[PDB]
């Protein structure tokens, strides 16, 4: 047992890694909002 | 005064202050609070 | 608040006062009966001696 | 609500002994049976454990199995041996001889008869009952075979009820039987699938407790069974007595078990003191947590350190405030994260009882669902595989009339609960 | 046998009890190999035999193929041929 | 292990030498008895200063051997258990 | 098949907290000690 | 490996009394009552209870 | 107070400044960093007062 | 309930026997005549004589065992000795003329007329027991009725009585010293019913023993009277887990199951300690890991037999007295750190406990020292091969000259059946190297 | 806590061991018999005995030691002595026949068959210390016993408990007081085990000690009693630190590491003071610089050899009784000022010093006077070389032409023993000069 495995992860990070920024243009259950950019 | 908070100027619980059960302040303490069933069954009970 | 808290204090440090008078004295108890096992031995090495 | 209770072994007989002593000191039952309590709440609750005799007395709801007489006529000779119904005791000519196919085919099989006669007995009697509680040890032959026999074959006709196993496990370092692994795994291959929740003893670990914390010279078994019983009654606190929240067995069971066969559970209890150093500390739900949390307070040998923990319950007992008791139970799994399990947010439930037991101010009972619990398993099903590889104490089993393949059945269920022990401890979001 | 396992490990200055020691190891290892055989079939999984399996299959298929054209696979060696020449000149 | 190694007739056999105590000609508890009746008592690591996976020791533990020798047809190559 | 004249004898176990009148304190199970007991010899009580 | 102290210099005080005799069922202040009856925290009265 | 947003060490579990909160795994807002300075309670002795 | 039938065969049997039940009677406090005071009505309050006492119908004690002799001398010493009244007039088989030290009389021609009369016995006796938990029997295996009839009765005991555990005390030949010539040969048919018709047989061989009382008991001339003493001091902490309360209840069939791996591996070796003089027990603090270290040291060993030249299989302690799971758990740990014991890899629990409250008794003109606490082992190990190896090389040497073998013609058994003992044993010596070897 | 084991080897070390423990239980007010009747002074069960006594479940407090000789004339004028029901009958064990001042005999012929029980003795003694400090070997080299079953208890003590601490007081033959004539050749074949086995070996031989006596103490005829008391003086002043309270509490550890310098240079010369006979003491203010000078003076030490001749590389000094730490400091200060005697260049504090509060005990009746305060000095220093030089020089005279050679090789000893002992001592004066060497 090692108590660091599983390594808590970055949501921050990995959000950015994986370029989630938004949607501005709305999906089924979010909003279409003109400010949200880069997506 | 929180019980962590400093008690040195607190004030003093006086002689005749009574610190137990009886003097909690609650509906039972409160002077007129009837709680003794004056109509019900335990009523009728308590006039047996 | 505190009177209680300290009220069950003292109670509680008195019957564990009263549970160690007790547990000493079975302590005692039992070193009377390995003491009278030892005096007990001892006869027993004198009459085998004699 | 009822519970009905059933001690089998030895072991078992022992243990529910003391357990009767503590539950009837916490209602107010003299060893004649007499009610001599000092409220209304003991008396407004004990049918819970006590089925009403004719004459304002209280009997137990307990059933006494075990092939050999010997434990029967102790728990008889006992101060409170006189409270059990008489022919609740049931018993053979010959002992299970420490044998676990003795216990589950061969000797335990005739008396299974009767044993299952009077827990029915006791089923209807019940307006509507909760559960079922037996203790037992899993290194022995007739609380181990006979035990789980009953485990298996009462699920049958109450699937409904909650199944709840008090299993004094062995440990190589205490072993006092030969067969504890063959008896160990043919009684757990058995729980698994027959028990709704299964909480483990280690006598290791109870022999531990007596040293770091008790500071006993001499601490025998009633000092040692006292422990256990504690945290029985304690479990069933909510149950008995009312509490700012509540709970029963099955909450324990819902809050407890994340998925059915991890239902295995290692417990604690609170508060624990030597007689000397009680007057250094203040009890307190603040102090009541740690003391939870201290590796040496649990009853079983294996340290939550070398695991996470799937879930927890502290069963508080006692005069307290329902801020500060969650407040304790956020701050220790934020900063023991590393060791409490991430998928599952807020893995301690905690639940608050007015009563605490007689001479506390306030206790708790823990009981905890960790991955740790897989260290046991692996070692015992180790010394499992390497008996039945060079084909040792065999012939004991076998000449029972069990089959070879029920040791491999056995080791492969064992094999399986240490997988999801693991495979859900290491598991990712 | 015993005697041949003596003769065997004839190491001159060793203890002759270890010399027994070693000879009745590998006396039980052959003894133990032979029971464990006699009852592997139920205790072995069937994934075990699975690797050996494969190996021999792998090679009946090579000697197997190292013979027998196919035409349907002689039209897609038509069509390789030329990639390979993509390759080196990339 | 020299320790955990059986004193089979089977290792008399192969030794040479029977499980039988040594009679010696000599007064009951004095050194000749001893040194005549145990190996433990004339054990001697090595002869001489060593330059006229250490070496290690644990066969001088047990009784000196008998005059006799184990026939091989007085014991069995197998015996029947699990 | 032992007398029928026999009877359970009764064991008395020196120091109970009940008995005692304190709290069934965990480690105070002085009752339960061996030295505590009347006697250590074993009877047939069930049958008896 | 297991740490030990003896009983002559560890055990509870004897320097505190407080002159009440009392059954373990008053022992603990409030034990037999909830928090919908009273709610609040408060000491038990029993023989020779006073003020500490 | 082990870790402390008091000192200039992070004490805290690892990557808990970006710990899976209920603002970023499957939600997202700009509150992110407000919500864990918010909801790291015990880290909150002094800034919050002790309160939750 | 809980009664264990107890056997003697031969004269060793027999006065071990004697010197059992002068221990049994005065620790369940039975009057040697047996009868209770003129003005009790019951001589015992308490039934916890039960397992070895059957009460008459006069309200007095007979034991639940029986004397089973060829040669009349020891059985008639019982009959005009101080326990003439205690003992049935019957129960006490005897026979007419002894079986010579020779197998072939005491299982062929002899015993064979008497074996069914004391099954008689025996089944009346098992008739008044109504929870029999076993068999005792304890014989010697150098003795002519010792070994051959005790072998029959053995016998028929496993064919009459299923499967009751039968656990067995025998005295076997002493490395050094021993008082027959036929002896091994005796020993060695004798282990044919002990190997198969036994549950549990303990080595109790007189050179231990009388080493045992020299070194500790300080005996300078002890006799059989002390060894026996020793012998029913060890049956006695065998038995009285139930007979008196204890914190590990251990019963025959326990004992017997946690103790034996393979059916034909089925001898142990058995040590009792503190086994020390009045003058030892008030120097020395006889605390549970000093009696557990004593125990496992071959000083206290019952059998000459050195347990640091086998691997231990399975050790069963019984504690008495004053003994607490705060310390026997403390000496198991801190003996299994000892690297003179040591166990076979495939049985790594290897231990059994039975802690029982009751401390030993003191017979008078007995020298054992009365001690706070006691323990008693019961080991399996594979150390046990050596006496084997001893005693069956000896009989080969008795064997390649064909000598004494007309005896045993003239008492009517075959050479084969010397041949098969022999086979017989060397296969047991190769399964205990077997099962002493490692996985 | 704080257990140390006693062992006492040969007549010597018998003789030896007798004023050590009769000076121990007047230290802790332990008669004879071994009880604590009443003192007041006494706190309620206080226990600082522990070190050199256990408690007994009869109350009794027996002695951690362990008496060795080959053959029983101490060991049965010991046992029918005054201190019977003190020590045990075990641990007081002997032999039947001497080692005739043969180092052969005494470690390969009659050591061999009393080493083992020695051994089990010294494993039943260390099972009840859970604190065991170490063990004080006592003996005299220049023996037969003393030097060969020292030895090879000595070498097996090493492999039985590692690296616990060993103490040697031994009694090497001095420069012109010596019994023996094969005891050169015992001094020079014991040097290994002293070399290698022993942690510590502190001096006593007998010259140094007359001439101390009839100097100091002013009786004209001591005895081998009053160098025995003077030795256990020694011996309780170095252990009063571990035993009573003390401003600055030294082991035995704590004392080796500081008096070692190098792995085998821990040969250690001693000296005690003020020693003082009862018309000296009381007109005497016997201040601590002026017992500190003459502990350092080669007049008041217990070993013969001139310390001018060497280098001073370690000091431990021991003090009892009201010594204030300044006293002691001011004593260090004037002994770094005075000149003929010179500190090694490496070792610039080259001094260690523990003050015990318990003063020494005087015993009425033997040879000590009552003194407010005593010092004992134990030093490693390069003037030790003299002895050892001399001892060499006798052995090479000896053996130049195989004088008293037959013996030795008789006894189951190769030739090559004395030759392998006389270069390892060889080895020993020269890596003593060397290290006395400057840098
Ligand atoms: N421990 C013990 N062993 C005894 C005793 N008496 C005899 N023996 C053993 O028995 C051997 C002698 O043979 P017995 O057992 O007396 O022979 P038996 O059983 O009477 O049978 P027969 O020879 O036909 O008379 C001796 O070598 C002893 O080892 C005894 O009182 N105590
Ligand atoms: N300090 C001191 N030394 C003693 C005493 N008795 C004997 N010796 C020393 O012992 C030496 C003689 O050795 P031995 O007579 O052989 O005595 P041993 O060394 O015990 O060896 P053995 O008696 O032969 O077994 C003398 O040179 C003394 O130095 C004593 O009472 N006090
Ligand atoms: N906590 C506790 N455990 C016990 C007690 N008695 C026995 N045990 C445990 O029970 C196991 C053996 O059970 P056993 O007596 O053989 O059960 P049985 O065969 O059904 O009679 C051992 O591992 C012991 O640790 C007791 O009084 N208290
Ligand atoms: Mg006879
Ligand atoms: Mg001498
Ligand atoms: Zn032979």
């Amino acid at each position: 047992f090692d108590p660091e495995y599983p390594v808590p992860v970055n949501q921050t990070a990995l959000n950015a890694s994986r370029g989630r920024n938004g949607v501005p243009e709305g999906d089924q259950y979010t909003i279409r909002n003109n400010s949200t950019r880069e997506g | 005064p929180w019980s962590t908070g400093l008690a040195t100027s607190e004030a003093r619980k006086g002689a005749g202050l009574d610190l137990t059960e009886n003097n909690l302040p609650s509906l039972k303490t409160y002077r007129k609070a009837n709680l003794t069933q004056t109509i019900g069954a335990e009523a009728a009970l308590s006039s047996m | 608040e505190q009177e209680r808290d300290r009220a069950f204090d003292d109670r509680n440090e008195e019957v564990n006062y009263r549970l160690y008078e007790v547990e000493q004295k079975v302590a005692e108890q039992r070193r009377l009966m390995e003491k009278n096992g030892a005096d007990f031995n001892r006869a027993l090495a004198e009459q085998q001696r004699r | 609500r009822e519970i009905v209770s059933c001690q089998a072994g030895q072991c078992g007989n022992q243990i529910g002994s003391k357990f009767w002593e503590v539950i009837s000191d916490e209602h107010g039952v003299d060893p004649t049976g007499t009610y001599q309590g000092d409220s209304d709440l003991q008396l407004e609750r004990i049918n819970v454990y006590f089925d009403e005799s004719s004459g304002g007395r209280y009997v137990p709801r307990a059933v006494l199995m075990d092939l050999e007489p010997g434990t029967m006529d102790s728990v008889r000779a006992g101060p409170y041996g006189q409270l059990f119904r008489p022919d609740n005791f049931i018993f053979g000519q010959s002992g299970a001889g420490n044998n676990w196919a003795k216990g589950h085919y061969t000797e335990g099989a005739e008396l299974i008869d009767s044993v299952l006669d009077v827990c029915r007995k006791e089923a209807e009697s019940c307006d509507c009952l909760q559960g079922f509680q037996l203790s037992h040890s899993l290194g022995g032959g007739t609380g181990s075979g006979m035990g789980t026999l009953l485990i298996s074959k009462l699920r049958e006709e109450y699937p409904d009820r909650i199944m709840m196993t008090f299993s004094v496990i062995p440990s190589p370092r205490v072993s006092d039987t030969v067969v504890e692994p063959y008896n160990t795994t043919l009684s757990v291959h058995q729980l698994v699938e027959n028990s709704d929740e299964s909480m483990c003893i280690d006598n290791e670990a109870l022999y531990d407790i007596c040293f770091r914390t008790l500071k006993l010279t001499t601490p025998t078994f009633g000092d040692l069974n006292h422990l256990v019983a504690a945290v029985m009654s304690g479990v069933t606190c909510c149950l008995r007595f009312p509490g700012q929240l509540n709970s029963d067995l099955r909450k324990l069971a819902v809050n407890l078990v994340p998925f059915p066969r991890l239902h295995f559970f290692m417990m604690g209890f609170a508060p624990l003191t030597s007689r000397g150093s009680q007057q250094y500390r203040g009890l307190s739900v603040a102090e009541l947590t740690q003391q939870m949390f201290d590796a040496k307070n649990m009853m079983q040998a294996a340290d939550p350190r070398h695991g996470r923990y799937l879930t927890a319950s502290a069963l508080f007992r006692g005069r307290m405030s329902t801020k500060e008791v969650d407040e304790q139970m956020l701050n220790v799994q934020n900063k023991n994260s590393s060791y409490f399990i991430e998928w599952i947010p807020n893995n301690i439930k905690s639940s608050i009882c007015d009563i605490p037991p007689k001479g506390l101010k306030m206790s708790v009972t823990f009981i905890g669902n960790n991955t740790c619990i897989q260290e046991m398993f692996r070692r015992v099903g180790e010394q499992f595989t390497g008996m039945f590889r060079r084909k040792a104490f065999l012939h004991w089993y076998t000449g029972e009339g069990m089959d070879e393949m029920e040791f491999t059945e056995a080791e492969s269920n064992m094999n399986d609960l240490v997988s999801e022990y693991q495979q859900y401890q290491d598991a990712t979001v | 046998s015993m005697w041949a396992t003596m003769e065997a490990l004839d190491r001159p200055g060793m203890s002759k009890d270890e010399l027994y020691m070693k000879s009745l190891r590998q006396s039980l290892r052959a003894k133990a190999f032979l029971d464990s055989s006699k009852n592997a079939g139920k205790f072995i999984p069937d994934e075990q035999l699975l690797s050996s399996i494969k190996r021999r299959d792998a090679k009946d298929l090579a000697l197997t193929a190292e013979l027998v054209p196919v035409r349907r696979r002689d039209r897609l060696q038509e069509l390789v041929l030329l990639e390979n020449k993509h390759r080196l000149r990339e | 292990k020299l320790l955990t190694i059986p004193r089979t007739n089977n290792y008399y056999a192969a030794t040479g030498g029977c499980p039988c105590v040594p009679r010696v000609a000599a007064h009951p508890g004095s050194w000749r008895l001893k040194e005549g009746q145990l190996r433990s008592s004339t054990y001697r690591c090595g002869t001489g200063c060593i330059k006229k996976c250490c070496h290690h020791s644990g066969d001088q533990y047990g009784w000196r051997r008998g005059p006799h020798t184990v026939l091989d047809k007085n014991t069995a190559a197998t015996g029947k258990c699990d | 098949k032992n007398s029928v004249a026999r009877t359970q004898p009764k064991k008395y176990f020196a120091h109970a907290p009940q008995s005692e009148n304190l709290p069934l304190a965990i480690g105070a199970d002085f009752h339960d000690d061996p030295i505590n007991r009347s006697t250590l010899r074993k009877s047939h009580n069930l049958l008896l | 490996g297991i740490y030990t102290i003896n009983h002559e210099y560890h055990h509870p005080r004897e320097e505190v009394r407080t002159g009440e005799t009392y059954t373990p069922a008053e022992m603990v202040p409030g034990q037999y009552t909830t928090m919908y009856n009273e709610p609040l925290q408060a000491p038990n009265n029993v023989i020779g209870s006073t003020r500490r | 107070t082990e870790g402390r947003l008091e000192t200039i060490h992070n004490l805290r579990p690892k990557n808990w400044d970006n710990r899976r909160h209920w603002t970023n795994w499957h939600h997202l807002y700009d509150c992110e960093q407000d919500h864990i300075t918010r909801e790291s309670a015990p880290f909150h002795d002094l800034r919050a007062g002790g309160q939750f | 309930m809980r009664e264990a039938i107890c056997i003697h065969i031969g004269q060793a049997g027999c006065q071990v026997g004697n010197a059992c039940w002068e221990l049994f009677c005065l620790e369940h406090g039975i009057q040697p005549d047996g009868s209770m005071p003129s003005d009790k009505c019951i001589g015992v309050e308490d039934d916890a004589f039960n397992t070895f006492f059957s009460e008459t119908g006069a309200g007095k004690h007979v034991p639940r065992c029986l004397f089973l002799d060829l040669e009349p001398t020891v059985v008639d010493e019982v009959r005009t000795g101080t326990y003439r009244q205690l003992f049935n007039p019957e129960q006490l088989v005897s026979g007419k003329e002894d079986a010579a030290n020779n197998y072939a009389r005491g299982h062929y021609t002899i015993g064979k007329e008497i074996v069914d009369l004391a099954l008689d016995r025996i089944r009346k006796l098992a008739d008044n027991c109504t929870g029999l938990q076993g068999f005792m029997v304890f014989h010697a295996v150098g003795g002519g009725t010792g070994s051959g009839l005790g072998a029959l009765l053995l016998e028929r005991l496993s064919v009459d009585y299923g499967k009751k555990s039968k656990l067995g005390y025998t005295v076997y030949p002493s490395p050094q010293v021993s008082t027959a010539v036929v002896e091994p040969y005796n020993c060695v048919l004798s282990t044919h019913s002990l190997l198969e018709h036994t549950d549990v047989a303990t080595m109790l061989d007189n050179e231990a023993i009388y080493d045992l009382t020299r070194r500790s008991l300080d005996i300078e001339r002890p006799s059989y009277t002390n060894v026996n003493r020793l012998i029913g001091q060890v049956v006695s902490s065998l038995t009285a887990s139930l007979r008196f309360d204890g914190a590990l209840n251990v019963d025959l069939t326990e004992f017997q199951t946690n103790l034996v791996p393979y059916p034909r591996i089925h001898f142990v070796l058995t040590s009792y300690a503190p086994v020390v003089s009045a003058e030892k027990a008030y120097h020395e603090q006889l605390s549970v890991a000093d009696i557990t270290n004593s125990v496992f040291e071959p000083a206290g060993m019952l059998t000459k037999c050195d347990p640091r030249h086998g691997k231990y299989m399975s050790c069963c302690l019984m504690y008495r007295g004053d003994v607490v799971p705060k310390d026997v758990n403390a000496a198991i740990a801190t003996i299994k750190t000892k690297r003179t014991i040591q166990f076979v890899d495939w049985c790594p629990t290897g231990f059994k406990c039975g802690i029982n409250y009751q401390p030993p008794t003191v017979v008078p003109g007995g020298d054992l020292a009365k001690v706070q606490r006691a323990v008693c082992m019961i080991a399996n190990s594979t150390a046990i091969a050596e006496v084997f190896a001893r005693i069956d090389h000896k009989f080969d040497l008795m064997y390649s000259k064909r000598a004494f073998v007309h005896w045993y013609v003239g008492e009517g058994m075959e050479e084969g059946e010397f041949s098969e003992a022999r086979e017989d044993l060397a296969a047991l010596e190769k399964d205990y190297e077997e099962v002493g070897a490692e996985s």
